[PDB]
RNA sequence: CCAUAGGUUAAUGAGGCGAACCGGGGGAACUGAAACAUCUAAGUACCCCGAGGAAAAGAAAUCAACCGAGAUUCCCCCAGU
RNA sequence: CUUUUGUAUAAUGGGUCAGCGACUUAUAUUCUGUAGCAAGGUUAACCGAAUAGGGGAGCCGAAGGGAAACCGAGUCUUAA
RNA sequence: GAGGACCGAACCGACUAAUGUUGAAAAAUUAGCGGAUGACUUGUGGCUGGGGGUGAAAGGCCAAUCAAACCGGGAGAUAGC
RNA sequence: UGUAACGGGGCUAAACCAUGCACCGAAGCUGCGGCAGCGACGCUUAUGCGUUGUUGGGUAGGGGAGCGUUCUGUAAGCCU
RNA sequence: UGUUUAUUAAAAACACAGCACUGUGCAAACACGAAAGUGGACGUAUACGGUGUGACGCCUGCCCGGUGCCGGAAGGUUAAU
RNA sequence: GAAAUUCCUUGUCGGGUAAGUUCCGACCUGCACGAAUGGCGUAAUGAUGGCCAGGCUGUCUCCACCCGAGACUCAGUGAAAUUGAACUCGCUGUGAAGAUGCAGUGUACCCGCGGCAAGACGGAAAGACCCCGUGAACCUUUACUAUAGCUUGACACUGAA
RNA sequence: CCCUUUAAUGUUUGAUGUUCUAACGUUGGCCCCUGAUCGGGGUUGCGGACAGUGUCUGGUGGGUAGUUUGACUGGGGCGGUCUCCUCCUAAAGAGUAACGGAGGAGCACGAAGGUUGGCUAAUCCUGGUCGGACAUCAGGAGGUUAGUGCAAUGGCAUAAGCCAGCUUGACUGCGAGCGUGACGGCGCGAGCAGGUGCGAAAGCAGGUCAUAGUGAUCCGGUGGUUCUGAAUGGAAGGGCCA
């Protein structure tokens, strides 16, 4: 509700993003997790939490 | 499709996909169809003299649907792979 | 000032004792356990309870709790 | 004369093998964060239009 | 002022009516959409203008697809695609 | 009679007779029956000594999966 | 000798009551009533045409029809009643 | 509005209670005759017809059979 | 005084003389009219149109925030281009 | 100023009447008057609204009688609405819930004529009210979307210095 | 000799006033057609690139026009309601109405998720540096009367409660099998595949104790995809995936 919608993106340079969402007023530290890559089937880091 | 007013299940539902414009032109052969051609030559221009596929047609596939019994020449056709161990199996040459 | 409830859930024993089941059928939706997971059978993140093997249901009181648990027997 | 197709119906239904007629599922438009990653998976393949729809869905295409 | 406009007198020709078809100029709304405005009905009803035994169109600034076709009109399919 | 939960109903309709008066038609589609021919079946316009014969342009069926390319008794799904 | 002066017939109206209400009459009769030289009244022609006219204004009147006349057409509008 | 709070007459049992027996009483059941649907019957030898079982209240509605009317053929036929 | 719902309302309604506001410089504003044109008017601000009020008598208070109208255009926004 | 305006309200007080929810005079506590959608008066005027009085009377107490036109009888002519069919009583009960028709029971010879109007849910007009319809019309406006008009600028007609 | 700038004489481009007349206006005079207040021509006068019309355009516009203005409802209106969750009604399976009786939701959380290793409350008594009924500490009682991010109910000690360690399984593709709806749909799910986290070993995780926290399609937007690519090669658009 008053938690915006970020877009993980991943760091294997594919275009594979996941969405979630985040606390903005709470939390703004760029949210970074080592998430599952289907495009390259490697569990890589994915960033900027918009 | 009315439903009462309730949205119908045709506007319910996503449309889904294109038409292709080539598979307006394409057709399948079956096996019982190559001994039709007169000549014992499937091309293309043959298979529509003895109104096999249609006119307008482009590309054809032979597909293995049923008893090809003579020697054969399948020229500038695709063919299946269980239709292609069936025109060998009677003797036939695929170009 | 009242007027609203809401759609009722489905709740309670699917399969009764004896019966015979296949693996993966529900056996008890439920909302907390009232019933527990005996063996052949798994618990599942809204409590609730299905065979995980092909078999008969059991329902037996067992344990120094006297809470129902539900076996599978095959 | 001859009966129209519902156009819009023909974009929604594909007629299968056996005379049934596959349709893609709803719910997967957008709103998909909040969805799970389980129940979009279930979605994304195509399903056959059920008993009771059947019979408005010839009505909508006769020259399916 | 030239000269026009005008004025007169001839010869010609026209007008008016007609049921439908036809070409053109104008152009609805009820209705359908289960309401309604985009859309529909429908370029229909109607109104007007003009014509002929028919009219209009018509001899590629056309299509096709690397082969080709060869002016318009009408009919059957293509395809309720 | 109609309409209704329900009508002797004080609900509707009819003064009476006689004549007329309301599920049609065209086309498309699907299903049942039936008939002909069957992995084929049928032609439309048109031609025509006209219900004949010609005309197979087509249409439907014998193959399907897939959004599609494509592959094909399998195919899509998915790196699998 | 003035007067949208007064009384009062014709004339023009229409306040009250009774009758009439399948009437003598789809608005009248009978007894009274108001104006009666005037913003009067009347004849004969004319003119304004329908979303328009005309209105000392009532939604009045526009051929016994008026919150949109009549006639013909759309049209067998549509009608979950 | 008129007895108007057994349906009435009337009843001291023709009212209650208990018991018992008989009888009346329906379109129910049974008898007798008929008709139809469905089955099981190979009963027949297309299978009609038979044999047995059982079923036949019906609105909406579905299914299955018919009747008659006008018109065409059969029809320059038959009736008149 | 008058007018009005012809056909259930004649009135306190309408009109009115008067009053005020406002528009209007004449090819007037307005109105009818896709237009031409014509009313206004063969008139011209002591005239015309629109609105409200309604002889006469005494009178007409306070509010310019809202909504209009009128005047201003420095800024802010803003179309086609 | 309790008004064409005052709900409470027949306010309250005065007058008028034997007695007055109306009237007239006030008071002011104006639910919710008020100054050109004019305020307060105002002679005259009005088929104007309300109130009182005198005259007058069949308006009335309370009607009587009379005169004509019908009604009524005879002769002639000759409608109408309506109407399922009728061999068409009362009561009480029942009942689609207010019965000529059902039940039970009273009563009742057959058929007119003049009358009357209690019932036949009497006749008339597919309720005008009230609902409903994704009815309609017309009207309103700061509803929505347009549009005539009016208005703005650009380009055109349209130039020179 | 080709530059940015600092201000100019020759000079393009955009407005401003004046001036002019030669379009345009003339509903000024005069002449003619014509002893015709129309019209047209002429000639002067005045106005003059204005005015006015066209196309485009902004505003204004009940002056007209097309229409819309919900349903439930113990008649309609007014009021209240409309989707979701929990309890009761609900008759010991499921389900079950009313403008029946009570409450809540339209989120939160990168930890409040995963795992691994621990742990066990409320209240009360007593003791008493301030300190009181209650801050903290210590014991006794008590046994969950507590706690569960948020209602209520079902649960919860093997804790689903509480604390730290390390972490991203709040994974991708699927899914036997069921449950639940008229359907659209929603839910539960072992297992398999690929990768990953936690154990100083073995031993689990596809979000949270569960159940509310939501919106079909269309139409677009944004990435990805060598799927289509209207002669062909591209592209645009479409598809598919997010």
């Amino acid at each position: 509700g008053i938690r915006e919608k970020i877009k993980l993106v991943s760091s294997a340079g594919t275009g594979h993003f996941y969405t979630t969402t985040k606390n903005k007023r709470t939390k703004p530290e760029k949210l970074e997790l080592k998430k599952f890559d289907p495009v390259v089937r490697q569990h890589v880091i994915y960033k900027e939490a918009k | 499709g009315f439903e009462g007013g309730q949205m119908p299940l045709y506007r319910r539902l996503p449309k889904f996909g294109f038409t292709s414009r080539k598979a307006a032109i394409t057709a399948e052969v079956r096996l019982s169809d190559l001994a039709k051609v007169e000549g014992g030559v499937v091309d293309l221009n043959t298979l529509k003299a003895a109104n096999i596929i249609g006119i307008q047609i482009e590309f054809a596939k032979v597909i293995l649907a049923g008893e090809v019994t003579t020697p054969v020449t399948v020229r500038g056709l695709r063919v299946t792979k269980g239709a292609r161990a069936a025109i060998e199996a009677a003797g036939g040459k695929i170009e | 000032r009242n007027g609203r409830d809401s759609e009722a859930k489905r709740l309670g024993v699917k399969r009764f004792g004896g019966e015979s089941v296949l693996a993966g059928s529900i056996i008890v939706r439920q909302r907390g356990t009232k019933f527990h997971a005996g063996a052949n059978v798994g618990c599942g993140r809204d409590h609730t309870l299905f065979a995980k093997a092909d078999g008969k249901v059991k329902f037996e009181v067992k344990g120094p709790k006297n809470r129902k648990f539900i076996s599978i027997e095959a | 004369p001859k009966i129209k197709t519902v156009r819009g119906a023909a974009k929604r239904f594909k007629k299968t093998g056996k005379g049934g007629f596959k349709h893609k599922h709803a719910n997967l438009r957008h709103i998909l964060t909040k969805k799970a990653t389980k129940r979009k998976r279930h979605l994304r393949p195509k399903a056959m239009v059920s008993k009771g729809d059947l019979g408005l869905v010839i009505a909508c295409l006769p020259y399916a």
